[PDB]
RNA sequence: ACGGACCAAGGAGUCUAACACGUGCGCGAGUCGGGGGCUACGAAAGCCGCCGUGGCGCAAUGAAGGUGAAGGCCGGCGGCG
RNA sequence: AGUAGCUGGUUCCCUCCAAAGUUUCCCUCAGGAUAGCUGGCGCUCUCCGCAGUUUUAUCCGGUAAAGCGAAUGAUUAGAGG
RNA sequence: UGGAAUGCGAGUGCCUAGUGGGCCACUUUUGGUAAGCAGAACUGGCGCUGCGGGAUGAACCGAACGCCGGGUUAAGGCGCC
RNA sequence: GCCGUCGCUGGCAGUCGGCAGAGCGAGAAAGAGAGUGGCGCGGACGCUACGCCGCGACGAGUAGGAGGGCCGCUGCGGUG
RNA sequence: ACAGAAACCUCCCGUGGAGCAGAAGGGCAAAAGCUCGCUUGAUCUUGAUUUUCAGUACGAAUACAGACCGUGAAAGCGGG
RNA sequence: GUCUACGGCCAUACCACCCUGAACGCGCCCGAUCUCGUCUGAUCUCGGAAGCUAAGCAGGGUCGGGCCUGGUUAGUACUUGGAUGGGAGACCGCCUGGGAAUACCGGGUGCUGUAGGCUU
């Protein structure tokens, strides 16, 4: 799986196919987080794979959807479980995000593991995505953002128009 | 000095430019190296076969005579079909006469 | 370079299966072999005999000649970029009926008479296999149970 | 890049005869134009025919001919060959025959003619039957020519009746070793 | 007779993708192209057709 | 790695014989006069026919002595039964 | 004009098709013969057959892995008689 | 009811050159400490082949080539060269 | 767009004219049939048939093979 | 009993852990091993086939076929 | 219910031990004149019918060993095809498909053809 763009969360329904043994086989659910649907089947199957004697061949998609944001508009403190493989491991990890949509803090999360940790998404298995109170909180990046009265200004604001003009008479001015 | 000593390597790319052809079938195959005593008796089975000759047009015009007198005793939607008929050269030359009779 | 010896490379094409060595069944012996039948080749070490090179194990080919002991089999082999129609002699406890064309003929006769009794009919039925379809549409009732939730399981080194 | 061979393209059959001949050529503009402008196959066949070497053209010899119109339901058909109608003096009696061939041997003319029999030529053939019906179409035999003994599976292999190629015929011209078990072997 | 009436058709020739591809030396699910990427066909036949 | 400073002219799959297959032409179970003879180009061409001797083909096979290329039915008789 | 399985050279244009360094035999290893790979000439048909593919049936196999409180072989440690 | 899918016109015969030093890559693999080493299997390549990218390069990546115009791409890129 | 090759073993002898009558590309076999009874004098080009015309696909090449040269050199028979 | 680790006799267990000329691998338990009895199929003969393979030779081998035989009560087996 | 003769498949049928076996069988069993063969009538062969199910044999039993068959092992190990994936490597991950075997846990413990008997 490639996280490429903004991740989107789907719910995906499966079973194995009906056989004459077990006429109604149980049906299983996931939270896939995929670029689009067609990626959200496969990695589907590779989990259930993992747990499950079931494979696309001997099974099938119930059903695909994706899962909306139900408070898109409400800042959440995101915790997120996960392994992960590394040139020398496999390790567990416990992260958290600030955003408005869970599948923007995991998306945040595959652009931080990878910047933090040099891991593509190919080793990434997030395990849990939860929805995480201010005050259960760990990480103190988070933690800092959790203030009433908070207040901060932009120092040195850095020109981001250079090559318009890009001959000019007056040097740029860092303080707004 | 030495070479080589043995590859089959680009062997299977020149044994497939005229094909791997499959063994010709005919539906006669020779009798090259059957039992001598069973070919000897398959010999002198075909040799005297016009013996039966009489016998077996005798029963094959029996066998006709009954096998004749048996015989001889024994002997998408509806608008569509209606246009696929009338767009028919022969079956609808006269559906097509209507529409043009009753057009004038 | 290797041998041309006639039996290299047989240590276990030829040898018996496990507990299965002995006396071999009368009735690999009683078998009926005609003109045109199609017959699965396997060498059988037990008997040294009329033993088929080890090139036509597991080969299957048609009887033209029916000896005593042994058969007459029109069997293909492949040497280098040409196929041969080679005929080879083999006693009879080296070979076996072809189950392959059974299913075929099990067909053929299944097929005339839904021809023959579809005809008296006035109906047209389908003879023709045909590739496994994709399966058609279908509903799955959830019996108002919720699908159970999976989640990837933490990694532990169980070494 | 198109994935394909290109080695068959090119099919290898006569489009014309090789043969200079002004005569044969007229035959061929004859039989192109009746070829190309009736449904007959029969038309078709003869103007492949014209086109045919020496050795794809054999002779048909007279007794030949006789055998092939002699079977039931060919009376009162013409013979046609794309060759020549060669004597044969093994036969004793010849019926009345009507036959069309680019050349007829000048003793098979006379025993034709003598017998009332007519010959044509592959101009009054095509004015007598431009589609070619009430014909009965003849070839010369194809593998009649010495190569064709000399041809296929080498004479030193087994079972192979091939004809070899020696100067000389005899018992001192390749009989020794490889013919005869006394000799080495035999195959 | 999807299989006459397929066959009598020639092989469509399409045009290089306007707009490029992502990659397509690697599987459609990997972030390239190749392989089945079921309805998504018809985004790429717009931008080849 | 070797030949090549530069320019001109010269400079290398030919001819005879044998064989094989393909193609073209003539005649055709035949065919061929090549050797011989007759009657400026011309040493050519034309002709021969009781000049076809002869070659190749039309018969193979065997070491050789040698042999050497479809049958069936009807009626009658002798023998065996 | 000795022979050279060895070195060097081998002369105009366009169009089409397009290799092999592999098999076997050889006083064979710098070379030949042989099959394969190539080209050319066709011919016999056509407008059923075939296939460097899958499907469905049915056989063949002893490598990957696994086993050694199963045979063979190698091998560590205690325990009970 | 030409009895699975798919695709495709096939069969056949003569004569035949060059070749018979190979080498490289994924995977598998023998010897060797290893080697741009020696020896194998499979496929694909270079040799015989240009072209875009890898600054440069027999083999890597993309893609194979009649002479052109427009458009779009692959692999690769977009400070300046 | 143009060049060539290959394929359709494609089309054109119908320039059938005042002794005339203009067609045979059209989804779906076989006749622009024959009959017996109930004013003007006119109408392009073509067709070296080894010629002319149409349609579709294709085009790398050493060693090597083949074809075509209204490519080129010298001499002979004919012809200009 | 002499007789002992080992001589010979007896009973029991014993899937081959033995033997089958030889290298190894395969095969084999009223046998393919061991012991007896009779014997010369290790004989005469034409083709087909397999293995190496070029689908050539030899060598070796496989099914038959035609004679003479051996053995066995016989079915059969045997031309090393 | 079951046996005898001849079998097919050849352990679900084998091996160890225990229990029970009506009828007919199959046996053990009693002898050596004859046939036949032994050092030995033990075996083999022959002639029998006093006794006995003791054994063979049949059925059953065993938290039986084996064997057969499932579960787990495990979608694990291994693997076909893919990438200008990771890593200095050793190797590893992912994509597309296939997919094992121990230990451990459970279930089972001959079916059957031809002919002929017994079993009210
Ligand atoms: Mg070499
Ligand atoms: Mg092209
Ligand atoms: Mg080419
Ligand atoms: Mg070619
Ligand atoms: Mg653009
Ligand atoms: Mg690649
Ligand atoms: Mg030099
Ligand atoms: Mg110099
Ligand atoms: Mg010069
Ligand atoms: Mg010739
Ligand atoms: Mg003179
Ligand atoms: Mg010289
Ligand atoms: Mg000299
Ligand atoms: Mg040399
Ligand atoms: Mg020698
Ligand atoms: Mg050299
Ligand atoms: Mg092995
Ligand atoms: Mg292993
Ligand atoms: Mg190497
Ligand atoms: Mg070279
Ligand atoms: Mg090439
Ligand atoms: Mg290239
Ligand atoms: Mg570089
Ligand atoms: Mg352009
Ligand atoms: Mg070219
Ligand atoms: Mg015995
Ligand atoms: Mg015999
Ligand atoms: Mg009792
Ligand atoms: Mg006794
Ligand atoms: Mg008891
Ligand atoms: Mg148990
Ligand atoms: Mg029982």
């Amino acid at each position: 799986m490639k996280a490429s763009g903004t991740l989107r969360e789907y719910k995906v329904v499966g079973r194995c196919l009906p056989t004459p043994k077990c006429r109604t086989p149980p049906l299983y659910r996931m939270r896939i987080f995929a670029p689009n649907h067609v990626v959200a089947k496969s990695r589907f199957w590779y989990f259930v794979s993992q747990l499950k004697k079931m494979k696309k061949s001997s099974g099938e998609i119930v059903y695909c959807g994706q899962v909306f944001e139900k408070s898109p508009l409400r800042v959440k403190n995101f915790g997120i479980w996960l392994r992960y493989d590394s040139r020398s491991g496999t390790h567990n990890m416990y992260r958290e995000y600030r955003d408005l949509t869970t599948a923007g803090a995991v998306t945040q999360c595959y652009r931080d593991m990878g910047a933090r940790h040099r891991a593509r998404a190919h080793s990434i298995q997030i395990m849990k995505v939860e929805e995480i109170a201010a005050s259960k909180c760990r990480r103190p990046a988070v933690k800092q953002f959790h203030d009433s009265k908070i207040k901060f200004p932009l120092p040195h604001r850095v020109l981001r128009r250079q090559h318009k003009p890009r001959f000019t008479t007056k040097r740029p001015n860092t303080f707004f | 000095a030495k070479s080589k000593n043995h590859t089959t390597h680009n062997q299977s790319r020149k044994w497939h430019r005229n094909g791997i052809k499959k063994p010709r079938s005919q539906r006669y195959e020779s009798l090259k190296g059957v039992d001598p005593k069973f070919l000897r008796n398959m010999r002198f089975a075909k040799k005297h076969n016009k013996k039966g000759l009489k016998k077996m047009q005798a029963n094959n015009a029996k066998a006709m005579a009954a096998r004749a007198e048996a015989i001889k005793a024994l002997v998408v939607s509806r608008k569509l079909h209606r246009l696929a008929y009338i767009a028919h050269p022969k079956l609808g030359r006269r559906a097509r006469a209507r529409i043009a009779r009753g057009l004038r | 370079t290797n041998t041309k010896g006639k039996r290299r490379g047989t240590r276990y094409m030829f040898s018996r299966p496990f507990r299965k060595h002995g006396v071999v069944p009368l009735a690999t012996y009683m078998r009926i072999y005609k003109k045109g039948d199609i017959v699965d080749i396997k060498g059988m070490g037990t008997v040294q005999k009329g033993m088929p090179h080890k090139c036509y194990h597991g080969k299957t080919g048609r009887v033209y000649n029916v000896t005593q002991h042994a058969v007459g089999i029109v069997v293909n082999k492949q040497v280098k970029g040409k196929i041969l129609a080679k005929r080879i002699n083999v006693r009879i406890e080296h070979i076996k009926h072809s189950k392959s064309r059974d299913s075929f003929l099990k067909r053929v006769k299944e097929n005339d008479q839904k021809k023959k009794e579809a005809k008296e009919k006035g109906t047209w039925v389908q003879l023709k296999r045909q590739p496994a379809p994709p399966r058609e549409a279908h509903f799955v009732r959830t019996n108002g149970k919720e699908p159970e939730l999976l989640e990837p399981i933490p990694y532990e080194f169980m070494a | 890049g198109v994935d394909i061979r290109h080695n068959k393209d090119r099919k290898v059959r006569r489009k014309e005869p090789k043969s200079q001949d002004i005569y044969l050529r007229l035959l061929v503009k004859l039989y192109r134009f009746l070829a190309r402008r009736t449904n007959s196959t029969f038309n078709q066949v003869v103007l492949k025919r014209l086109f045919m070497s020496r050795t794809n053209r054999p002779p048909l010899s007279l007794s030949r001919m006789i055998r092939k119109m002699k079977l039931p339901g060919r009376e009162n058909k013409t013979a046609v060959v794309v060759g020549t109608v060669t004597d044969d003096v093994r036969v004793q009696e010849v019926p009345k025959l009507k036959v069309c061939a680019l050349r007829v041997t000048s003793r098979a003319r006379s025993r034709i003619l003598k017998a009332g029999g007519k010959i044509l030529t592959f101009d009054q053939l095509a004015l007598d039957s431009p589609k070619g019906r009430g014909t009965v179409l003849l070839s010369g035999p194809r593998k009649g020519r010495e190569v064709y003994r000399h041809f296929g599976k080498a004479p030193g292999t087994p079972h192979s009746h091939t004809k070899p190629y020696v100067r000389s015929k005899g018992r001192k011209f390749e009989r020794a070793r490889g013919r005869r078990a006394s000799r080495g072997y035999k195959n | 007779h999807f299989k006459e009436a397929n066959n009598f058709l020639w092989p469509f020739k399409l045009s290089s993708p306007r707009g490029g591809m992502k990659k397509k030396t690697t599987h459609f699910v990997e972030g390239g192209d190749a392989g089945n990427r079921e309805d998504q066909i018809n985004r790429l036949i717009r931008r080849m057709n």
